[PDB]
DNA sequence: TGCTAAGCGCACCTAATTTCCTGACGGCAATCCGC
RNA sequence: UUUAGAAGGAUUGCCGUCAGGAAAUUAGGUGCGCUUAGCAGUGUACCGCUAGGCGG
C-alpha cells in the first residue's frame, strides 16, 4: 500500500500484482531476444500455496 | 513567487527495490517522485514551504546486485529471510518471494517553486535527505547540494526521458507485442514502471494503512524510456517526470 | 481502551549500516596504502564424503565430485585486511513509517519518552558499541589475527582506536571512556535530540601473508550452476550490511535462560538465533505479548524487558496485529 | 542425545595458503629468486586414443591437434621454489554451526578429553612429517637431487630438513625439529595458543630447464589443459597441499594389509589405490554416533581419525 | 620567460592451400508451505 | 508520505596422464621543405657593522 498525489490531497493505493500479465510476459520473451532475467526464487511449494 | 532549479548531485543509493512484476532493474518512476514528495513534505515540516512539482531522473552508475553468467544472462541475489509475520513466524527458515535489488548513483534535478529559493533550502535538503530513502534503499553519501541555472551547470549523466510514440507507433497486437517489437527495433530503450491503473472505485476498505484517506486498488502500468546525454538534452523541461492524474489513472509523465 | 495492534504498524531501521569493501594492505604502512582485494574463481575436485542411503553408497562411494568455487585471499606481500563501512544511526519516534490507529501512536509515543527519561537509549548504544568495538562483525575473520585495531569516525571526529582482542565476545563493557563518548551520541540520536547520525568504522585485521579472507555469500537460485557465489562490491569483495547489521543487534543477554546459555543472542521477535534451532523467547518473554502487556494492558515491566522492547524498534519491522480475513 | 543436529558443521584448522613457484640456483638460493611463468604449448598428436573398430578405420592416420600448457625452469636454474603458509587454529574454536547445545557440550567434553589423553600431539607429528618429507610437491619430488625444506614461524628459521631421508610410509617420531613444531601445532590445536602462523620453503633442485609440474585447473564443460596461475607465476591450489599434509591415516581396518598411510576422509576414499578403505562400521558418520550419541570409549586410533576430521571440516548434518 | 608562422603526409595489385582439433569419471548434503 | 516496512547463505574438497604443424614464395615504381630573427631581461644580489637600520 502507498501513497499518491491526488490534487492537493492523497490516495491509498494498495497494489495487487496480475498473473496474467507474468504469465504472457514469460511466454513471449522466451521466444524473444530482448534482455530477460529469470528469477527462481519462489519454490513450488509457495506457488501452490 | 521563486522558481528554480535544485540539484542533488551523485547520490548513492544502497539496495534498492528493482521488481514491478515484469520488470527487474530500473525503479519505479513513482518511487523516485516519492522521495521528492516525502522531501517537500519533510521540508513543509520545518516551516519551509516549497512545492516540488518536477524531477529529473538521471544515471551515473549502476549495479544489480547478483553475478553475471556465462550465457550473459543475469542471476539477481536476495538476502536471507528472516522472521516474516504471518502462520509460520516461530519457524527458523522463512520463504522467499520475488525480490530484486539494484544499486545506483543518481543525480536529481528538481524544478522548485517557493517564497524563496536560496542556498539555505540547500541546506535544509542536506539536512532532510539523511533521514529519507529512494526506493526502499538507504543513501550512503551524496556529492553536493546545488543551485543550476541553465543546462550547462548540470553534471555528465544520462537521463530517462518517457519515449510512448516510440511504443504507440509500434508493429501491431496487442500493447505486449508492441512493447516486444519495439524493443527489438531500438535496443537503447528500456521498459520502465510509470505508474497505476485503477481496479475498483474510490472507497473504505478495512485494513489501510491510513484510515481517513480514499483507497483504490491498482495494477501497475508500464512503458518505454530512454536514456539521453546532458551534452544533447535541448531546452531540459523534457526531463522533467511530473505528477498527472485523470479518472482512473495515476500516470508519471514528460509532458 | 486499546484492545489490539494497529492494523498496520511498521517500523523502519534506526541503525542503518551499509554494504563492506575489503581492502588488503601492510601493516607498518596501514595508514597510507590501500590495495583492491579481488574474488578469483577456485574449482576444486573432490569426493563424495556426504552422507547417503545404505545402497547408494556403495555405487557411489569411490566417485569423483567436481565443484565450483569462489574464495577471497590477501596477496604475497600485504598481510592485513581493510573493511571500511559506515552506519546511520536515526531517531526511534521518528522511524514509524505507518500506524492506523492514533490512539496506539500516542501510548507508544508516551513509551518512548518514558524510555528518554530512565535510561535514556544508552545501555542499548553502548551495547551497539561494544558490538562495534570487540569487532564481531568480522565474523570468520576474527579467527586466526595477530592485532585487531577498530577506528570510529563520527561527523569527522576520529576517535581513539579500539584494540579488539582485548574485549571478550560475551561480556560488554560499560567503562571505556571512548565506547562512552560513542554511545552518548548514539543514545541522543535515537532520542530525538539529534536527527541524524552518521558513524564510518574501518577495521585493520592483521591475520597474515597469503591467507584466506571470508566475504559474504550470496544466495543465487540458478539451476546450471551450484557453487559458492560470493559478494563482489564495485568489483571487489565485501560484506552485506544485513550481516555487520546481525553482529551489531547481537546484544541481547535479558532472554529467560541466560544463565545456562551465557552468550549475547541477536536481538529477534521470538528469540531465534541461527546457530542454535530453539526460539529462546517463545511464550511469555516475546516482543509481540511484553508489547501487549506494555501498551494495551498498561503496565510497569522490568527495565530488561523494556530494553528488549525498544532494541527490538530499533531493529524495526512489521509489528501488526494477526491480520484476519 | 538421540541423533546429530539438523545444522552441523566444522571449519577447518589447517588453513593452507595458495602456493607460488619460484626458480633460483642451489649454490645461490639464499639470495636469489625469479618468477616462473607458464607457457601455452599447442602440440601436434596421432590419433592415440582407443576408438571403435568403424572409427579407427577412418581415422587412425589423422592429425591430432590439440591445446595445452607448460611451466618449465630457465636455462640458467636448477632448482624449483614453492613458498606457502600454513594457519593453525584451535579446534575447539571451529564449529561454524550446532543447532543443538547439548551437542556442543558433548563434542567439547571429548576434545577435552583427548588434550588430556594426548594433547593433538600425535597427529601434529604427522602434519609435521608431512611437511619435512616434501609430500606436498606430488609430481615435483621425482627426480630430484636435493630437496631442502626450510620451515619458519613468528621470526625463527628452524633447522634445515633433508627431505630425502624421510620414507613417505613411516612417521618419525625422534627429529627434534619436528618434535618442537609439533609441540607448538598441538598446543594451537588443544586451546593453550590461540593461532599458529607457519611458513614454509622449499628447494627442489631438479635441473636446468626440466619441466614443474603445476595444479592444473578443473574444466566443466565442453577442454584443454588450464594451469594454475597465482599472481601470474606459477602455483599449487591450496587443496593439494592440504591433501597431502593430511596423508596421516595408518588407522584404517586393512591397514597391515596395505602399509601406506592414506589422506582423511569421511567413508575413507583414497584415489590412489581405488579401493575405500573406511566403507562400513570405522567410518566417521559411525564413529560420531558411537563416541558422543552412545557414549562408549572408543580406541585411541579411531580417536585420533576422528579428530583428524575434525581438523579437516565438513557438513556432518543429519536431516 | 619566452620557445613560429603555412601549406600537406599517393596513386595499384593483393593478403594460400590440406589434414585435424582426445580419450575417463564426475558435477553434495540442508533449508527456504499457510491453512 | 517511495511494490511502504523486516532479513547471517553457510560448512568441505587432488583434475589428471599423452603428444612432429608443415611444405613454397619478386613489393615495386616516383618525388624541391622553405622563408626569418638581439640570449635579451641591469643578470645580479657582498664585504662588514639579539629585533631593526647602515660605510663603499
Amino acid at each position: 500500500q502507498v501513497f499518491f498525489p491526488v490534487g492537493g490531497s492523497y490516495h491509498l493505493l494498495s497494489i495487487l500484482p496480475s498473473t496474467v500479465l507474468n504469465y504472457e510476459v514469460s511466454d513471449r520473451l522466451y521466444r524473444s531476444k530482448i534482455p530477460k532475467i529469470r528469477l527462481r526464487l519462489l519454490s513450488s511449494n509457495a506457488a501452490s500455496t | 513567487m521563486m522558481k528554480g532549479y535544485i540539484l542533488l548531485e551523485k547520490v548513492n543509493i544502497e539496495n534498492a527495490n528493482a521488481f514491478n512484476n515484469i520488470i527487474v532493474g530500473i525503479p519505479a518512476i513513482t518511487s523516485f517522485l516519492g522521495f521528492a514528495r516525502a522531501l517537500e513534505r519533510k521540508l513543509n515540516a520545518k516551516e519551509i514551504a516549497i512545492r516540488i512539482n518536477g524531477v529529473g531522473l538521471e544515471f551515473h552508475e549502476y549495479e544489480l546486485k547478483g553475478y553475471k553468467n556465462k550465457r550473459g544472462q543475469y542471476v539477481t541475489s536476495c538476502p536471507l529471510p528472516g522472521s516474516i509475520p504471518g502462520q509460520n513466524e516461530k519457524k527458523l527458515d522463512a520463504h522467499i518471494m520475488n525480490q530484486a535489488y539494484i544499486d545506483l548513483n543518481m543525480s536529481f534535478l528538481l524544478e522548485v517553486e517557493g517564497p524563496h529559493v536560496d542556498m539555505s533550502t540547500c541546506k535544509s535538503i542536506k539536512s532532510t535527505m539523511e533521514t529519507l530513502r529512494i526506493a526502499g534503499g538507504i543513501i550512503r553519501n551524496y556529492k553536493k547540494i546545488r543551485l543550476i541555472d541553465t543546462l550547462a551547470d548540470i553534471p555528465y549523466g544520462y537521463f530517462l526521458t518517457l519515449r510512448q510514440d516510440n511504443l504507440n507507433d509500434a508493429a501491431g497486437d496487442d500493447m505486449l507485442d508492441k512493447m516486444i517489437h519495439a524493443l527489438q527495433q531500438e535496443d537503447t530503450l528500456v521498459p520502465i514502471a510509470v505508474g497505476f491503473k485503477a481496479l475498483s472505485e474510490v472507497g473504505h476498505v478495512e485494513g489501510q494503512r491510513d484510515p481517513e484517506k480514499d483507497h483504490c486498488f491498482v495494477e501497475s502500468i508500464f512503458s518505454l524510456g530512454g536514456f539521453e546525454c546532458s551534452k544533447i538534452l535541448e531546452d531540459i523541461n523534457s526531463c522533467l517526470w511530473r505528477y498527472k492524474t485523470e479518472e482512473g489513472l495515476y500516470l508519471c509523465t514528460i509532458i | 481502551t486499546l484492545k489490539s495492534r494497529p492494523e498496520n504498524l511498521s517500523f523502519a531501521r534506526c541503525l542503518n549500516t551499509t554494504e563492506a569493501k575489503f581492502w588488503q594492505t601492510d601493516f607498518l604502512k596501514r595508514h597510507t596504502f590501500k590495495l583492491p582485494l579481488l574474488i578469483t574463481d577456485k574449482a576444486v575436485l573432490a569426493s563424495k564424503g556426504h552422507e547417503m542411503p545404505p545402497d547408494k553408497l556403495e555405487k557411489e562411494i569411490m566417485d569423483p565430485n567436481p565443484q565450483k568455487s569462489q574464495s577471497c585471499t590477501l596477496s604475497t606481500e600485504c598481510d592485513t585486511l581493510r573493511i571500511d563501512f559506515g552506519i546511520k544511526v536515526l531517531p526511534v519516534k521518528e522511524s514509524m513509517y505507518s500506524c492506523s490507529d492514533y490512539n496506539y501512536r500516542t501510548a507508544i509515543y508516551q513509551k518512548i519518552d518514558e524510555y528518554i527519561a530512565e535510561d535514556g537509549f544508552l545501555t542499548l548504544a553502548k551495547r551497539y558499541v561494544n558490538n562495534i568495538a570487540n569487532a564481531r562483525f568480522l565474523w570468520r575473520n576474527r579467527k586466526g589475527a595477530e592485532i585487531i585495531e577498530t577506528i570510529v569516525t563520527i561527523e569527522d571526529k576520529e576517535y581513539p582506536s579500539f584494540n579488539s582482542k582485548s574485549f571478550n565476545l560475551d561480556t560488554f563493557v560499560e567503562d571505556n571512556a571512548t565506547i562512552n563518548e560513542i554511545a552518548q551520541q548514539i543514545a541522543d540520536t535515537f532520542a530525538g535530540k539529534r536527527e541524524y547520525l552518521n558513524i564510518y568504522v574501518t577495521c585493520f585485521v592483521k591475520i597474515g601473508c597469503a591467507m584466506e579472507v571470508y566475504p559474504s555469500q550470496e544466495m543465487t537460485f540458478d539451476d546450471d550452476d551450484k557453487g559458492k557465489k560470493l559478494f563482489k562490491f564495485e568489483g571487489s569483495a565485501g560484506m552485506h550490511s544485513q550481516k555487520i547489521n546481525n553482529a551489531l543487534r547481537t546484544i541481547d543477554t535479558w532472554y529467560p535462560d541466560y544463565t545456562t546459555y551465557e552468550f549475547p543472542i541477536p536481538v529477534e521477535n521470538y528469540g531465534a538465533a541461527r546457530s542454535i534451532g530453539i526460539p529462546f523467547r517463545p511464550d511469555t518473554k516475546s516482543f509481540y505479548k511484553l508489547i501487549d502487556r506494555m501498551i494495551l494492558k498498561n503496565e510497569d515491566l522490568p527495565i530488561e524487558d523494556k530494553h528488549y522492547v525498544m532494541a527490538i524498534l530499533i531493529r524495526g519491522g512489521m509489528f501488526s496485529k494477526k491480520q484476519e480475513k
